[PDB]
C-alpha cells in the first residue's frame, strides 16, 4: 500500500474492480465480466512498466550518489530498495495474469510494454504537431519583408536624390 | 485490505466502468481516476475488437500480422507515384492515409514497426510539402520523421534543416543540422547543406557590421 511512486491508482482499480461492494441497498455483486479484470490488470502492468523504468532510469542518471557520501549512499540504498518492491509487484501481476489465463504472464509485460512505448511516441508527436499551426504564423509575419521571386528580374525604381 | 479502495460502477452491456461520486475526495485524484477509467474501458473495446484469435488477450508482439503493413506500403507507393507525376497534393493526401492507417496501429503490436513506418511517410510527405513551397508543416513532418527515427535518417535531418533555412531562422538550422550529423546516417550532403547554413551566417552579419 506504500510504494516509492505514490499510490497505485491502477492496482487499486483492479483490486477494487475484485472487491465490488453492493451498488445499491441490494447488497447483490454486480457481477463485472473476467474480460473487465483482464483489462484492468493489464492497465496496471502498462502503469508498473512506467514504473520500473523510471527507478532504472533513477539509477544510471543519480550514479554519482555513491560518490557524494553517506548521505548519497542512502539514497542509492533507497533507490535499489523501491527496484525490488516493484519485481515483487511485477511477478504479482505475472502470476495473477498466469491465474486468469494460463500463460499470459509470459507475455503480458512484453504487450505492456509496447502499449507504454506506443504512448510515449504519440505524445511526443502531438507536440511536435501541435508547434506548426503558430510555427506558420510566425512563418507569414516574417516573410512579408522577402522579396517575391516570381519574374524577380524587374526591379523597383532606385532612389536617386535629386 | 492492502489498498485503497475505489467505490466503481458498472454498466451492463455498455460493459463501462463509472465513478462513484467524489470516489476519493480530491478533485485531482477524481479527475485522475477518471481519465485512467477512460483508458480502461477504451483499452477493453480494444480488446474486444481487435483481437482475431479466439483467446480474448493480446498475442506476443513479436510474430506480427503482416496485412496492415502491406496495405500501408500500398498506399505509400500510391503516394510516390503520385509524386513522380508531380502533383503533389494528391500524394499528400495518399502520405497522410498511410500515416493515419500506421498510427491506428493496435497499441500491444510492436512500436518500432509503427516509428519505421510514420517515419518514412513523414520524411515522403515532408518533402512532398516542401515541393509545393510549404515550408513550417514540412519542417514539422520532418521533425516527426527524425523523432521517429534518430539514426539512420540523414534526410530527414536535411529535409527539416533546409525548411529553417528557407524560412529564415538560421542559427536554429545551424545547430539542427550540426547535431544532426552526430547521429550518422549519410555526411556529405548534411556536410554540403551545413557549410551553405554557415557561410550564410558569415555572409549575413558580415554586411551588419
Amino acid at each position: 500500500n506504500l510504494y516509492f511512486q505514490g499510490s497505485h491508482l491502477q492496482r487499486n482499480i483492479y483490486l477494487s474492480l475484485l472487491h465490488m461492494e453492493p451498488e445499491e441497498g441490494q447488497e447483490k455483486a454486480p457481477k463485472v465480466p473476467d474480460s473487465v479484470i483482464r483489462a484492468a490488470l493489464l492497465r496496471r502492468a502498462v502503469e508498473d512498466i512506467h514504473r520500473i523504468i523510471q527507478i532504472r532510469t533513477a539509477k544510471a542518471a543519480c550514479s554519482t550518489l555513491l560518490q557524494r557520501g553517506s548521505v548519497g549512499d542512502d539514497l542509492w540504498q533507497r533507490f535499489l530498495r523501491a527496484e525490488k518492491e516493484m519485481e515483487d509487484e511485477l511477478r504479482d501481476v505475472v502470476m495473477e495474469a498466469n491465474a486468469l489465463v494460463p500463460g499470459w504472464g509470459q507475455i503480458i509485460f512484453q504487450s505492456a510494454n509496447e502499449i507504454a512505448a506506443n504512448k510515449v511516441l504519440r505524445d511526443r508527436l502531438e507536440e511536435i504537431e501541435a508547434q506548426t499551426a503558430r510555427d506558420k504564423e510566425w512563418w507569414e509575419k516574417r516573410r512579408a519583408t522577402i522579396k517575391s521571386e516570381f519574374m524577380k528580374e524587374l526591379d523597383a525604381e532606385e532612389a536617386v536624390e535629386k | 485490505d492492502t489498498f485503497t479502495f475505489i467505490p466503481l460502477h458498472i454498466d451492463p452491456k455498455s460493459k463501462a466502468i463509472s465513478a462513484a461520486p467524489n470516489a476519493l475526495g480530491t478533485p485531482s485524484a477524481n479527475k485522475a481516476l477518471e481519465t485512467e477509467l477512460a483508458a480502461l474501458n477504451a483499452l477493453h473495446r480494444a480488446l474486444h475488437t481487435q483481437i482475431e484469435g479466439p483467446i480474448p488477450v493480446p498475442p506476443p508482439p513479436v510474430p506480427v500480422n503482416p496485412k496492415r503493413s502491406a496495405n500501408i506500403n500500398k498506399l505509400r507507393e500510391s503516394g510516390n507515384a503520385e509524386y513522380r507525376k508531380q502533383r503533389y497534393g494528391d500524394a499528400i493526401k495518399l502520405y497522410t492515409l498511410g500515416l493515419q492507417m500506421a498510427l491506428t496501429r493496435p497499441a500491444w503490436e510492436p512500436a518500432g514497426l509503427v516509428r519505421d513506418e510514420i517515419h518514412q511517410l513523414y520524411s515522403n510527405r515532408a518533402q512532398a510539402y516542401m515541393q509545393l513551397g510549404q515550408w513550417p508543416e514540412a519542417a514539422a513532418d520532418a521533425e516527426c520523421s527524425v523523432e521517429a527515427k534518430r539514426q539512420g535518417n540523414a534526410k530527414a535531418w536535411y529535409r527539416r534543416g533546409k525548411c529553417l533555412m528557407e524560412m529564415r531562422r538560421l542559427q536554429e538550422a545551424r545547430e539542427w543540422v550540426a547535431r544532426g550529423l552526430e547521429f550518422e546516417g549519410e555526411e556529405k550532403e548534411l556536410a554540403e547543406l551545413l557549410k551553405e547554413i554557415d557561410s550564410k551566417l558569415a555572409a549575413e552579419k558580415a554586411s551588419r557590421d
